């Protein structure tokens, strides 16, 4: 019973027959924003079934020696389709996420995964290596788009926090001996009723591999890694021409 | 007092005739729903400063 699933939402629909429950982070589901805490006096919008549907982004393969990889939210729904449109048409943005990652192997692979969701996921430098230099990341490094960016330094997680502390944000496990995916829904997250589609990042995906991947000489060496995610939830405000930078 | 000019006299009111009052306001003022209007006749854009 927990081990099959079907995720219906908008046009789409995702099937899968080995899974390990799913998470809701942080014990709530994503809702509209009330009354009591707007502040904006126009009325927003609400696409509903144009917007709140699953996309997949790209597929990242897993090697011997992979350190892993790391997306940014909104950020990689910025460029496709309605909800790229409308959130480059509008000023202000809020909705929820869901996310579903897959990777499949054979009975005879093993490796490990780890799936967290880290809010406000700021990025640093190395200092030049000697803590002497003032630098900041470029920005391919903050927001990479859609195409994701690899860790240089998965154990302080490119940003001077140990990895080992990860789990205590929403998380999951992909273990090649039991599943092959992992579910999260993630609500509006934020200090702010509304906020800005273009300037701000609510959240990052971390998929790093704990446990290498190990598998003998004549079976397939080729294991994919894809990323899929739907909006819920999702409102806009402050219409004005459209903005792309 | 009698001839009928100093009876219907309004001579000596000291009392002030204020066209405004004073009311409580703690907090400002909130914003209600509206929709679209197409009519004639109503025009609450247009002011004569």
């Amino acid at each position: 019973s927990d081990r099959v699933a079907q995720l219906t939402i908008g046009n789409s629909t995702i099937t899968t027959q080995e899974a390990a429950n799913i998470i809701v982070g942080y014990g709530e589901w994503p809702s509209y924003c009330s009354d009591s805490d707007a502040t904006a006096v126009d009325k927003p919008t609400r696409p509903d079934v144009s917007v709140n549907r699953f996309y997949t982004l790209d597929t990242k393969l897993w090697e011997k020696s992979s350190k892993g990889w790391y997306w940014k939210f909104p950020d990689v729904l910025t460029e496709t389709g309605v909800f790229g449109q409308n959130a480059q048409f509008h000023y202000l943005y809020r909705s929820g996420f869901c996310i579903h990652v897959q990777c499949n192997a054979s009975k005879f692979h093993q490796g490990a995964l780890l799936v967290a969701v880290l809010p406000e996921y700021v990025i640093g430098t190395v200092a030049g290596g000697t803590g002497t230099e003032d630098s900041h990341p470029p920005y391919k490094q903050t927001q990479p788009g859609a195409d994701g960016f690899e860790l240089q330094h998965p154990y302080v997680l490119d940003a001077g926090i140990p990895i080992s502390q990860l789990t205590v944000c929403p998380h999951q496990w992909i273990n090649l001996r039991t599943n092959n995916c992992a579910t999260i829904i993630v609500p509006y997250i934020n200090a702010l009723p509304f906020d800005s589609a273009l300037n701000h990042c609510n959240f990052g995906l971390l998929v790093v591999p704990i446990s290498p991947l190990d598998y003998d000489q004549g079976a397939t060496p080729v294991i994919p890694i894809t990323i899929t995610l739907a909006p819920m939830c999702s409102e806009f405000a402050g219409l004005r021409q459209a903005v792309t930078q | 007092d009698r001839v009928a000019d100093v009876i219907e006299s309004s001579i000596g009111d000291s009392v002030s005739r204020a066209l405004t009052h004073a009311l409580p306001a703690p907090t400002g003022q909130d914003t209600q729903v509206s929709s679209h209007r197409l009519d004639t006749g109503k025009v609450p854009a247009l002011q004569a400063a």
